[PDB]
């Protein structure tokens, strides 16, 4: 018809419910992916050649491949094995995996970003790589890493809107729902996009503000 | 005591050391000088294996340390190193900087380590800065701190890789003075420097390197006044 | 049932068509998105405050908001205005827009990355900002920017798999198609992922190879 | 000719110049010295408005240039500047470096510009490098090119902002020589430096700055041998 946002107001509980659902997805998704990523990182540091090759292949393949195709690979691709994983567990799995690769790389880069001179000083004072790592390098890598992890989350928020196509009732899914009863797509999408924007701004603000608490 | 024996070093296509031999005995203050690309700092860093020779061997106290059949940490406990750019641990205070390695490597008692640290801080004139963090230290204070930290591991030789080059000119003296004080106390030292004053004042021997080779050596006055080789004269004429 | 990749061979024309379809989408998306992005950049540099505000708000909004929601906003959100833009132009518009914002930011940053000493030397030799920009700074910003544009393209390849959900016959869509005749989802997706992967590796190789030369 | 008049400058809470006045007339070689954080470079960069005073004014040839009512490009045409880190144009060859501004600012004829450039390259001894890119030049060669490049715009005063500090020690002499030659040919010069030899040999006037202020000034011999102020003696004692 024509634009009518006022008609959208009564659907506030739907948006609020969608919003809460996008949050719940992303938090848990990252939380697993970070721990996963940490682990993937540890493998790539191993002296054991096969394991290093495996972590490298994991990271390389996941980063070099679309989020969608991973999602559908978990959801659709598993059906034919008598597997019926919910929309939720599928989305979280996919995100935790994608995030695991990017988080592992954030860690490696956060370490390599610490001045090599630190390691030189430490070794030259008689410390072994282990000790140098515990007492000198890692406490600095951390301050490199927390800001990039914190940033990864903000990306995972935007990315998670892709679970709508799988039929998960996220913030984006709402626009289908609403339109089924309003025949309007435009206005609820403008509203939804606005919510993602406000969320992104908010979290960016807190993130940088925290970064100053560190650096 | 230190015996670098005919070593070579490559960084890819870059030949930095092309056959270098260096012997230093206990109590010597040896000073290595030369143009950029001479190989000074590379030779300097071969001594405690911050670099690995492509060929040749380095022995300290008569035992070869680049055969992979020796504990390198144990080596570097004997061989100290002061860095051009300080390489202070930023998250650790002055005292903590000094005591980290003794406590964790030598397993020293924390009270004892603490007493050591405050003695060294007095020595390099940094007692009033004991707790602070580097960021709050000037260049001179930083290098004097780095020196204290190196000393707390009580090495038998100290390696110095251009410890003054990154200092404001008003700040060079204080660091040089501490180094001289150590020289006067009989510490074995290998120093790579631009500051010829130091070599004049406390150096026992001067090594002139050019194009990855030791081209001439002798006592400080021999080199500074009676240099035999033409390359040495060239360098000095530009430098002195 | 259980895994059978050999059966997938006869469907090769579907993938290749899908592959070619992703390329054509992505190439065009970038080409427009670069031109658009360059334009947005110019706005952010303008002294005329409204223009800078608009470009800043634009960039901030697009970067801070999902690609999907932009796609659907074009496709679905426009229907109720009696608009039925194909899946293709919907996708291209979405990608060229997303990429336009990110390209604008890449350009600005490629400029801010050339050493301010270059500008100081240029001004101190009497050259006006214009000349410094033309003869000194920009010829360097370019070598800063091309590696990031080329890489942006590599990101947009992965991104473009999302226009499948709009019903575009790209490389990802094929797995639906093939399964309709085979009841297999796993195997065609693995093949598709492998194809996206080989594309990413290839383009990364060529891109970095171009990069070391500059 | 140059008149910086009671300027102050702040970078946020950092007060770098705290009321400074400097006059220099045609033919003078003025040398400014002092510890890091004295404000020397900030004062020097006020002269051609690379910094803008927080307060105070700067005049060149009797016209105020920090009132926003003047074409700054025309000013910097009169006042050249040589940088601590060279700031060569990397995508342009040596000669192209030199001829860019005359061609684009003065709208000089390209054959004429070409001849100016080969004259200057010959002058600073870079003839065989006319078509080499800045990256193939050693630091000394780089700074000599930067100097030629500045000269091609034929300024009436040259500013030198620590032209020697980022040079390897074997490379200082050759650059200083060029500066001296310019001094000997009557060029007006304001030099910020660590190299007191230059100030001794060709400086007309020496300015000692500390904590954002001129604390003492006079002739080279007055400052180096008969300094009245305490801080001047102290700084010199650390430096000489």
């Amino acid at each position: 018809m024509t634009v009518d946002f006022l008609s959208m107001v009564k659907y506030t509980p739907l948006f609020i419910s969608g919003l809460i659902m996008t949050l719940k997805l992303t938090f848990l998704a990252v939380t697993i992916g970070v721990l996963m990523g940490l682990f993937i990182a540890l493998m790539k540091m191993s002296s054991i050649k096969p394991i290093k090759l495996v972590a490298s292949s994991y990271i390389e393949v996941i980063r070099g491949t679309p989020l969608l195709v991973q999602l559908l690979l978990i959801y659709n691709g598993l059906m034919q094995f008598g597997m019926n994983i919910p929309a939720f567990t599928a989305g979280v799995s996919a995100l935790a995996i994608n995030s695991s690769a990017y988080v592992a790389e954030i860690i490696r880069a956060g370490i390599q970003a610490v001045d090599p001179g630190q390691n030189e000083a430490a070794r030259s004072l008689g410390m072994t790589h282990a000790m140098a790592m515990r007492y000198v390098i890692i406490p600095q890598a951390i301050k490199n890493i927390l800001p990039a992890l914190g940033n990864e989350f903000i990306v995972m928020l935007k990315e998670s809107a892709i679970v709508s196509v799988i039929g998960f009732a996220d913030l984006t899914r709402q626009a289908d729902i609403i339109q089924s009863v309003t025949y309007r797509y435009f206005e609820p999408y403008i509203i939804i996009a606005a919510i993602y924007f406000v969320m992104t701004l908010t979290f960016s603000k807190l993130l940088s503000l925290f970064e100053r608490r560190l650096r | 005591m230190i015996f670098v024996n005919d070593v070579y070093k490559n960084f890819g296509s870059l030949e930095v050391l092309k056959g270098v031999t260096l012997k230093v005995n206990k109590g010597e203050v040896v000073v290595i000088i030369g143009p950029s690309g001479s190989g000074k700092s590379t030779l300097l860093r071969c001594i405690n294996l911050l670099e690995e020779p492509t060929k040749g061997e380095v022995f300290i106290d008569g035992v070869k340390i680049n055969n992979g059949k020796v504990n390198i940490n144990k080596v570097r406990q004997k061989v100290g190193m002061v860095f051009q750019h300080f390489n202070l641990f930023p998250h650790l205070t002055a005292i903590e900087n000094i005591t980290l390695a003794p406590v964790k490597v030598k397993k020293m008692n924390k009270k004892e380590a603490e007493e050591l640290a405050v003695d060294l801080l007095a020595k390099v004139g940094l007692l009033d800065k004991k707790d602070q963090y580097p960021i709050k230290l000037s260049g001179g204070q930083k290098q004097r701190l780095a020196i204290a930290r190196a000393l707390a591991m009580q090495p038998e030789v100290m390696l110095f890789d251009e410890p003054t080059s990154a200092l404001d000119p008003e700040m060079v003296k204080e660091v040089l003075n501490v180094m001289k004080q150590l020289a006067n106390e009989g510490m074995t030292m290998v120093v790579v420097t631009h500051e010829m004053g130091f070599a004049r004042e406390v150096g026992d021997r001067v090594i002139f390197m050019d194009d990855g080779v030791i081209v001439e050596e002798g006592t400080p006055e021999e080199i500074f006044y009676r240099a035999k080789n033409e390359r040495t004269r060239e360098f000095l004429s530009k430098i002195l």
